[PDB]
RNA sequence: AAAGGAAAGGUUAACCGCUAUUUAAACACAAAAAA
RNA sequence: AGGUAUGCAGUAAAA
RNA sequence: UGGUUCGAAAAAAAAAUAAAAAAAAAGA
RNA sequence: UGUAACGGUACAAGCUGUAAACAAAGG
């Protein structure tokens, strides 16, 4: 039910294609300390 | 160096089956026991209270039962005494044992006093006779007694080897297609009549084929086992209470001598 | 001869013929009563568990 | 080595990762790389609280990469080294299945390395003879009675979905024809239990003659 | 009355169907026969044997054990023959029609005796076991008699391809046989074996204790 | 040497030692050995993971690339 | 050192026999775990002496003393009746926590003092808004265990649990639902509400170890809704591996009850789940030793004297039959004792009614004996034989088991004392009959 | 051993005429693997024997080419 | 040799209890000699001097002498 | 005859020790103070 | 003839 | 199934280990 | 102080401590 989250959407996921894997792999910047200090 | 033990014992035992059979012989028939017959009786005092009290209260009986000579003692239980002795006989036995214990306690601490000595002598002789009526020369173990009564002899063990029952009456769901020799032991030390011993098949023997692989050819007591050993009209309930100088067999009836029995 | 006999018996097993054996006199190749000694040992173990 | 787990965490640092095994794993099982110092209770609570997984069992092994000697390349330094890290391999058994393509490895280059196909018919080590303890159904307590198929309640529940007669599950290409019980035959062919049927006639018990010279 | 509820009747009918299927399978060999295959097929059990068991329960002929092979040798009931579902299965399935025709043809009318049962058994043509002459023969037993050893050594390449010979032509086995016969003196149709039927239909069988807590060891 | 940490063997472990060697890896204790070879477990000693309700949370692991431009402009407008 | 050869051989044989004895001894220990768990987070951190004078005890002290005595098995009648007297004196001043611990002690020790529960229940009802999960669970649990039935208060406790659903512990809620089902205190609306809440509790808050406690055949048959039944039966197939014989037994009984009384639900199940339960029916589920009671033995003796073959205390399917006749197997008897009804009443328990209905619908002709009527016969055997004969001469009992006449605690106590006296007399005159008493010694 | 700490290289400094091939044991192992694959419908031996770029569906080969 | 040949044994218990870390500590030997897998007192230089371009906020020199809470 | 085991644990006995103590698990069941 | 399944103290006897 | 643990019985200490982290107000 | 074991980092004779190369823009 929830253990699938360890591989869902990653390159280990067997139910999705290469383009979807690449799209899921794209990522942005890490949280800066300045913005983290506001939380 | 190793700490393996139990099922991982590092001891290299022999696997030779003949040597292991010899080991069985040494471990069971030739085993050495430190305790004595009175040690066993004391261990079972709670179940054999009356005989324990008699042994400890009657002069000379303990000395006789502590001697080196290999002996066999048939110990009745308090339950056996209560069931088989008449109420008056049981009351008399209890009173006399208590009397001997009371005299012993007095030692620890006219004609009326003189009669005490005579009564003590009479009670001591009677209770000594009773207790020693169960002591038998030699060491007669349970398997020896069975083999003497003939169990284990292919020519005589009939009626004890192939017991069967009406199976469908007790395990019906498995039977849909059916739903449609007296040995003699030396006399007791206090008497001259040798003791008869025999064997019978228990009620549990017939049910063996229902639950075991068999190779057959073409009230009732609840004591366990397939064979029942009877000694002088009394059933052995617990046998092979081995000691250093003998063996104790537990029985369900006291072997009262004819002299102590009442003719009328 | 052992090889020949084994071949024949295995051939019958493969074919699915009834599980029959030669019934004649089997020679005794051992001296020890291992069957009965081991049976006695098993009896003792069962009694201990009980 | 790893920091000991506090009574209250508030910020777990432990990384649970999926491990691709070259051996076979059952339907409802998955292998994870985990820190060595964690207990089964810790692993189960971690998975149930951070992921909501319904864990049934956790089994653990400690994996230490083997020693390796650098001997091969040009100008080799004959020094010892280990590839990877020591870790706890946690095999978790859950209420639901896990994809084989996720849990196990595959290959079309070395065709023999397909554990999802070969299953437990192969041992993936130097082990030659596989040891398996008796199954739960083969045990006695909570095991399958070999005459329960003849009882009323099982037949009431079977309906038309199941047929309980074991005679229907006999493999024709393995079993032999029935023999005559009055003639020499093997016990292993069709009995498959540890007792002698009464329909087999009386058998001769032979006791060895150990001292023929005496007679 | 005779029944307290539909589930009661359903349980009794299911038990009767299981008993009938067991009896028919044992009649036809319990395996290795196309008749056994058909009796095992789910559709046959669902339709034909279900109707047959219902008919038996209605007829009040609930017999248990080895005494129930009468049911297996009786002809299929006319109610079973006339049930529309049976006819649909017969039309759609060649095996079902073949099996039902065989059952109708090879049956004992009186069961609807032993001579008729023998005739039907012969008609069934269930394969029978046969003990082979090869297993009746003998081959030399080590230790070999010196003449046997010597002859086999001299004729290794001819006599050791098939060493089986009729009883009495092998001295090693003949001597052992004679010794065993002397020790015995000093001391003093082929039919496949079958385990007896363990199923039943009668109340005596259905409502008997399961005896699963008791420790019965001879499970069967 | 033929025994010890030499030749890449490293510190001793129960895997490499004979039966009887006792060496763990750093797990917490969760009970007490008994006098007869048993071990009584106490679940009160199991660490308690503190996990907040992650359902319906708008935060994500990373931040969108435009945040840099937005924040830089919003801070320059103040600095200037 | 060295030994003499005989000594060498004897001691070597002893060592070998000891090894074999150890191996034989460990054979049957499949379910012996060296690692074992003990629960101790309910033990209070305060210290108490259980024998202290009750007049110096308050609620906080007496509750702790009761719970400690229950844990330590210090079942002393004088001590616990002093506990009862002091608790009834302090009824006005107990918190829900203290009342919960008191109920835990009483139920755990099975101290069947009905008066204490009766006197404490009104305060429980009044203080319900302040109760918490553990206290509610404990009150229901103790009442169910001791057979003290108060349907109104049990329903109020269940409603309070529903109102505090966001605060209730899943195990406590499961136990409360099971107790409500066993006591038959939930009308249809409350049953539907409890089923609706339990569905979500099990789906969202309970893992396998917590869920397996929800598998109770009485609740499945009488309380759970159809979706809850389907979910429970499906989930047991997944959670079987962590279950024990009691859980397997209750799952099997639930499946049989659904099949016999709810064929529509049984069919609404899936083929795989039905296959799981069919295969479960084939397993040897470890039971526990059962023996005829004194009343059971008396009824068997009277029946045998009448002349009816029968068998006692045997297992058929997933049920235990008191008496099963041999000549006509469908005829069976049940001997109903004081604990088969609710205290001070002749009303049957839900489990008893469910078993009666299921066996009756599966075909058994059931007849029943009531101890309240049997005790009035005394030691007479002719009267008991006539009673059993007259019962035999009459039709079997319906598939629906109806309750008996009204009774009171006074009559219950009187009948219990009479049964004690009858037991004593029968045992005495059995053993005396056994004893021969024929050896007379001329010792005097 | 794999770390090459043993002295097993000492014998390899001397010639030997040949070495046992353990073909019985190795063939038993290989056939066990083949059976494990074949029960699932895979012809591992055929795959291993296929030529580069050769496609053979089912149990086919040069004989199929001859008779088709 | 006589009978079965016996040579120096490889015994982990003996080696670790007679020549291990603590056993070497208890021995009376030259402890100023470098030992790769055991106790020795050939002391090192510690962390070297910071290069002029490194960040002093990250340069580190002490572990135990400054250990706070 | 060369003269051979007793520590811890289990059993039985005795017992005015103790949550350093058997599920807030469950089954079964004519069953029990004072008055 | 080491210790077996609520566990810590603690005396005696012993197939 | 063993080790661990009690005993034998041991600082007679297997460096990177533990029923072994400052040791009861523990918030039931 | 010094050194080392494991772990992270280009699976390392460097760096480094589960925050394992970096916070410098806080009521």
């Amino acid at each position: 039910r929830g253990i699938d989250e360890l591989w869902k959407g990653s390159y280990l996921d067997p139910t999705i294609g290469a383009k979807q894997k690449e799209a899921n792999a794209v990522a942005g910047d890490a949280w800066p300390a300045c913005l983290l200090r506001m939380k | 160096w190793t700490r393996a033990s139990g099922m991982r014992n590092p001891v290299k035992w022999t696997r030779d089956w003949e040597v292991l059979n010899r080991k069985v012989y040494f471990a069971f028939d030739e085993r050495e026991i430190r305790r004595s017959m009175l040690d066993a009786v004391s261990a079972h005092r709670k179940t054999a209270s009356l005989f324990h009290r008699m042994i400890n209260a009657v002069p000379g009986v303990a000395h006789a039962m502590s001697l080196p000579g290999p002996h066999t003692f048939f110990l009745p239980s308090d339950k056996a005494c209560r069931d088989h002795l008449s109420p008056d006989s049981l009351h008399a036995l209890t009173e006399r044992v208590a009397f001997l214990e009371e005299q012993q306690r007095q030692r620890v601490g006219g004609g009326t006093a003189a009669a005490i000595a005579d009564r003590v002598a009479k009670t001591t002789e009677q209770l000594r006779t009773f207790v020693l009526a169960h002591l038998i020369p030699g060491e007669w173990r349970m398997k020896t007694l069975l083999l003497a009564c003939g169990a284990g002899d292919p020519r005589r063990n009939g009626s004890l080897r192939y017991q069967d029952t009406d199976r469908e009456l007790f395990a019906p769901v498995m039977y849909a297609s059916r739903l449609g020799s007296v040995f003699l032991l030396p006399p007791p030390q206090s008497t001259d009549e040798p003791l008869p011993v025999w064997v019978q098949a228990s009620r549990y023997a017939a049910f063996l084929p229902i639950t075991t692989s068999t190779n057959f050819p073409r009230r009732r007591s609840t004591v366990g086992g397939a064979l029942h050993l009877w000694v002088g009209g009394a059933l052995v309930t617990k046998g092979d209470l081995r000691a250093h100088n003998g063996v104790v067999h537990m029985i369900d009836k006291p072997l009262i001598p004819v002299q102590l029995l009442a003719s009328p | 001869i052992v090889r020949i006999r084994k071949r024949y018996m295995g051939q019958r097993i493969e074919a699915g013929l009834p599980p029959y054996v030669w019934g004649g006199p089997w020679p005794q190749w051992g001296r020890k009563r291992s069957l009965f000694i081991r049976g006695e040992m098993y009896r003792r173990m069962l009694i201990y568990s009980f | 080595t790893p920091p000991k787990t506090p009574r209250n965490v508030f910020f777990p640092w432990q990384v649970f990762s999926v491990h691709r095994t070259g051996a076979f794993l059952e339907r409802r099982r998955v292998a994870l790389k985990v820190p060595v110092n964690l207990t089964k209770f810790e692993i189960q609570s971690y998975l149930e609280k951070i992921y909501g997984a319904r864990v049934l069992k956790v089994s653990t092994l400690i994996v230490v990469p083997r020693r390796r000697r650098d001997i091969f390349g040009p100008r080799p330094s004959m020094r010892y080294y280990r590839v990877g890290c020591t870790f706890k391999k946690a095999i978790v058994t859950l209420e639901d299945g896990v994809p084989d393509a996720v849990k196990m490895l595959r290959s079309s280059i070395e065709l023999a390395k397909n554990p999802d196909i070969t299953k437990h018919n192969l041992t993936y080590s130097g082990r030659v003879r596989a040891f398996k303890p008796p199954s739960a159904a083969q045990r006695w307590e909570m095991g399958e009675s070999k005459y329960a198929w003849r009882l009323p309640i099982p037949n009431l529940l079977a309906g038309d979905e199941m047929q309980l007669n074991p005679a229907l599950r006999i493999d024709e290409s393995t079993t032999q024809m029935f023999p005559d019980f009055s003639k020499p035959f093997f016990h292993n062919a069709h009995f498959n239990f540890s007792w002698k049927p009464e329909e087999v006639p009386f058998q001769q018990t032979v006791k060895l003659d150990i001292t023929p010279w005496r007679r | 009355d005779r029944f307290r509820s539909a589930v009661h009747r359903e349980m009794i009918v299911a038990m009767t169907r299981t008993h009938l299927q067991n009896l028919l399978l044992k009649r036809f060999g319990t395996f290795k026969t196309q008749e056994c295959r058909i009796l095992a097929s789910p559709a046959f059990s669902a339709v034909v044997l279900k109707a047959w068991a219902s008919a038996v329960v209605d007829a009040n002929l609930r017999l248990d054990g080895e005494g129930a092979m009468r049911l297996a040798y009786a002809p299929p009931p006319p109610a079973v023959l006339s049930d529309p579902k049976v006819k649909e299965l017969v039309a759609s399935d060649p095996e079902a029609a073949w099996m039902l025709k065989k059952l109708s043809c090879q049956s004992v009318a009186s069961f609807a005796a032993l001579e008729e049962v023998v005739r039907v058994k012969q008609k069934d043509n269930v394969p029978q076991p046969h003990f082979p002459s090869v297993l009746k023969m003998d081959h030399p037993q080590f230790p070999y008699e010196p003449h046997e050893l010597e002859k086999m050594r001299d004729l290794y390449g001819v006599l050791l391809k098939w060493p089986y010979r009729e009883q009495g032509q092998v001295a090693s086995v003949a001597a052992r046989r004679a010794s065993l016969e002397s020790k015995r003196e000093e001391r003093l149709t082929e039919v496949a074996g079958q385990l007896k039927v363990t199923t039943g239909c009668s109340d005596s069988y259905v409502y008997a204790p399961s005896e699963m807590e008791t420790g019965l060891y001879r499970e069967h | 040497a033929k025994v010890g940490p030499s030749k890449g063997r490293g510190p001793l472990l129960a895997k490499f030692a004979p039966v009887g060697f006792k060496k763990g890896f750093g797990a917490i204790g969760l009970g007490r050995h008994t006098k007869k070879g048993f071990f009584i477990i106490n679940t009160m000693l199991v660490p308690m993971f503190k996990v907040p309700d992650l359902s319906n949370c708008k935060l994500k692991c990373y931040v969108a690339p435009d945040t840099y431009r937005i924040v830089q402009q919003s801070f320059n407008k103040r600095e200037l | 050192g060295i030994l003499r050869p005989r000594e060498r051989l004897l001691l070597n044989a002893l060592k070998k026999e000891a090894d074999i004895r150890y191996r034989g001894r460990r054979m049957h220990k499949r379910f012996r775990s060296w690692a074992q768990q003990r629960v101790r987070h309910y033990w209070l951190p305060q210290k108490v002496c259980v024998t202290s004078d009750p007049q110096l005890m308050d609620g906080s002290y007496i509750a702790a003393c009761v719970q400690k005595a229950a844990t330590l098995r210090k079942h002393d009648l004088q001590l616990w009746h002093g506990f009862s007297k002091r608790i009834l004196e302090l009824a006005d001043s107990l918190t829900p926590q203290q009342m919960g611990y008191i109920f835990y002690g009483y139920g755990k020790s099975l101290f069947r003092h009905e008066e204490l529960y009766r006197g404490l229940l009104p305060f429980v009802a009044e203080a319900l808004p302040e109760f918490h999960s553990h206290a509610l669970m404990t009150v229901a649990w103790a009442l169910e265990r001791v057979r003290v039935n108060d349907r109104a208060v049990v329903a109020q406790i269940a409603e309070e649990a529903l109102a505090k659903k966001d605060l209730m512990r899943p195990a406590d809620f499961i136990k409360i639902v099971n107790c409500v089902a066993r006591m038959g205190a939930a009308p249809p609306s409350l049953a539907a509400a409890l089923s609706a809440e339990l569905m979500r509790v099990l789906d969202e808050k309970c893992n396998a170890l917590l869920f397996r406690g929800a598998v109770d055949h009485v609740a499945v048959a009488t309380l759970y809704s159809d979706p809850l039944r389907l979910y429970l039966l499906e989930r047991f197939t997944k959670t079987a591996i962590c279950c024990r014989p009691m859980h397997y037994q209750k799952a099997f009984q639930s499946a049989v009850a659904i099949r016999v009384l709810h064929p529509p639900v049984w069919q609404q199940l899936s083929k795989a789940v039905r296959n799981f339960y069919i295969r479960l029916s084939l397993r040897r589920i470890p039971q526990r030793a059962r023996r005829p009671s004194p009343l059971h033995w008396d009824v068997s003796n009277a029946l045998a004297k009448l002349g009816v073959f029968h068998r006692n205390t045997f297992q058929w399917g997933c049920f235990w039959i008191d008496i099963g006749e041999i000549d006509d197997r469908r005829q069976c008897w049940f001997v109903d004792g004081p604990s088969d009804f609710y205290s001070s009443t002749n009303e049957y328990t839900e489990a008893n009614k469910l078993q009666h209905r299921i066996l009756s619908e599966l075909g058994w002709n059931i007849r029943r004996v009531r101890w309240n009527d049997w005790v009035q016969l005394g030691t007479d055997m002719d009267a008991k034989v006539e009673y059993l004969r007259k019962l035999r001469e009459r039709p079997p009992w319906p598939a629906i088991l109806t309750d008996g006449p009204s009774s009171s605690r006074q009559e219950m106590v009187a009948n219990l004392r009479s049964a004690r006296d009858v037991q004593r007399a029968l045992k005495e005159r059995r053993e005396k009959n056994r004893q021969p008493h024929s050896l007379v010694m001329n010792l005097g | 051993n794999k770390v090459r700490t043993d002295k097993k290289e000492r014998k390899r400094a001397f010639p030997q005429r040949g070495f046992w091939k353990k073909q019985n044991f190795l063939q038993v192992k290989n056939n066990t693997v083949r059976l494990a694959f074949a029960v699932q419908g895979v012809d591992l031996l055929k795959l291993k024997r296929l030529r580069w770029g050769e496609v053979r569906k089912g149990n086919t080969g040069w004989w199929t080419d001859d008779y088709r | 040799w006589k009978g079965n040949w016996k040579g120096p044994q490889r015994n982990k218990w003996k080696w670790y209890h007679r020549h291990g870390y603590w056993a070497t500590r208890k021995k009376l030997i030259d402890f100023t000699k470098y030992r790769r897998y055991g106790y020795h007192e050939r002391r090192g230089l510690g962390k070297p001097r910071m290069q002029f371009w490194e960040d002093p906020s990250h340069h580190k020199r002490l572990k135990k002498s400054i250990r706070f809470w």
